[PDB]
């Protein structure tokens, strides 16, 4: 909407209060190569969370500029799935969800979720942003809103259609029970969706309850302690009822920002090889196609060609490959019956010289879906 | 002779050459070579179980062509 976001937002900021009895600065000295654990110890050791509300003075090894760098660099670690706190929401998604097994991965996980909540609340309090993509139900769960069948669609559209089919048709032929196969670390477990579930049969009369229980199992039930710890840290800087003037789309914008790629900055810093030029026709068709796609598609295209969903903090001028700087590169390759190819370690798109715009567009889209 | 797989949460499957004699500590050393991660900063999991550095692949009944799950450690407040 964005028009209503700005009105609410100005109201929101005016209501936020800096207490008068805290130091006028919150100092951190950090090493970039240990940014996560150091920011964690510093921030989780304070006696009084409200001191986080002061001006941030941060040094690695302009203060507002170092603070920007800190928010960005710390987001890359806080939202790094290697630590097992968050995980990709599907094999073909760039969005993150809470790992229900985060506890097995690291026994201190709740303290880190609380920390990440604190940093997120701290970004917002200071009018700054973290950098990352969470699944939409995460923001609904922050607001206490019920998660529903329609919420499944942006995460897993096939499972969404499967459950919508059940809603709209007689499911008897399916022989379903209130059992569900849960997979953890390659192994499959049967879990009851409700007590005695595997011996309760899904029928036209109870299938709505079944669908709801599947949704709760998918997104809610297994991550409550982690989500609750995140919210503890998030509300330690921001009152919850103040937060709740925002809907879930607005909350994401407030926390994690736009979620889209600047096509202009992208274009104005790409390199072309083997015939291609800024005004060559195939190239103009490429950037016209990129303009016409939505956010999800621009992000999936970025991921397809660079291996990551994240745009560099200072835009595409500072894009990196595997061996230092590496601008986005499109080079002529193959023949128009070919789908384009990507070399992620070097941010390179192998793009056939298609004959029409429409053909490039369908072939570019198809290559993107076809990658995982 | 034998081969195992290590899946990272960053959508990467590492191939290792090992034998059942190998300690978890030694498997982690191979991972550090291929990946840059100090063994003490590694968490390996198989079938819902954290793997202790001292025990061996054989000890955990890890057959040929198995997949282990790797994660980076968080140290907490100490």
């Amino acid at each position: 909407g964005s028009r209503e976001f700005k009105q609410k937002y100005d109201y929101f900021r005016k209501k936020l209060k800096k207490p008068a009895d805290i130091p006028n600065r919150f100092e951190m000295k950090l090493h970039r190569n240990n940014i996560f654990e150091e920011s964690y110890r510093r921030i989780m050791s304070v006696k009084r969370p409200d001191v986080l509300k002061a001006r941030l003075w941060i040094e690695f090894e302009d203060y507002g500029g170092v603070a920007r760098e800190w928010f960005f660099l710390l987001s890359k670690e806080m939202f790094n799935p290697y630590y097992g706190l968050f995980e990709y929401s599907a094999t073909d998604n760039y969005t993150l969800q809470i790992n229900p097994n985060s506890g097995l991965c690291n026994e201190d996980h709740l303290s880190y979720f609380t920390f990440i909540g604190r940093v997120a609340g701290l970004a917002v309090f200071h009018g700054k942003l973290l950098d990352g993509f969470f699944i939409r139900p995460f923001y609904k769960m922050m607001l206490g809103k019920q998660i529903t069948l329609n919420d499944m669609e942006s995460v897993d559209s096939e499972y969404y259609n499967s459950l919508k089919w059940i809603l709209e048709n007689d499911p008897t032929e399916l022989d379903l029970m209130f059992c569900i196969d849960e997979e953890n670390f390659g192994q499959t477990y049967q879990v009851d969706l409700k007590p005695n579930g595997s011996e309760i049969m899904v029928t036209n009369e109870n299938k709505r309850e079944y669908i709801d229980l599947v949704i709760q199992w998918r997104f809610v039930n297994r991550v409550q302690k982690q989500m609750n710890a995140f919210l503890e840290g998030f509300t330690e800087l921001l009152p919850i009822d103040l937060i709740k003037i925002f809907d879930e789309n607005e909350l994401e914008l407030l926390m994690c920002g736009l979620g889209d790629v600047d096509v202009n900055d992208w274009r104005q810093h790409s390199i072309y090889k083997n015939g291609y030029c800024p005004n060559h026709p195939v190239i103009q068709w490429f950037w016209k196609a990129v303009l016409l796609m939505d956010a999800e598609k621009r992000i999936r295209l970025l991921q397809f060609v660079t291996g990551t969903s994240r745009v560099p903090m200072n835009g595409f001028a500072e894009l990196y490959g595997s061996n230092g700087p590496q601008l986005f590169t499109i080079e002529q390759w193959g023949s128009p019956e070919k789908l384009p190819r990507a070399h992620t370690c070097f941010n390179r798109l192998d793009l056939p010289p298609y004959e029409t715009f429409e053909d490039l567009r369908e072939k570019l889209l198809m290559a993107v879906e076809n990658a995982q | 002779h034998m081969r195992i797989f290590v899946r990272t949460p960053t959508r990467k499957t590492i191939t290792l050459e090992v034998e059942p004699s190998d300690t978890i500590e030694n498997v982690k050393a191979k991972i550090q070579d291929k990946e840059g991660i100090p063994p003490d900063q590694q968490v390996l999991i198989f079938a819902g179980n954290r793997l202790e550095d001292g025990r061996t692949l054989s000890d955990y009944n890890i057959p040929k062509e198995s997949t282990l799950y790797l994660f980076m450690r968080l140290r907490g407040l100490e």
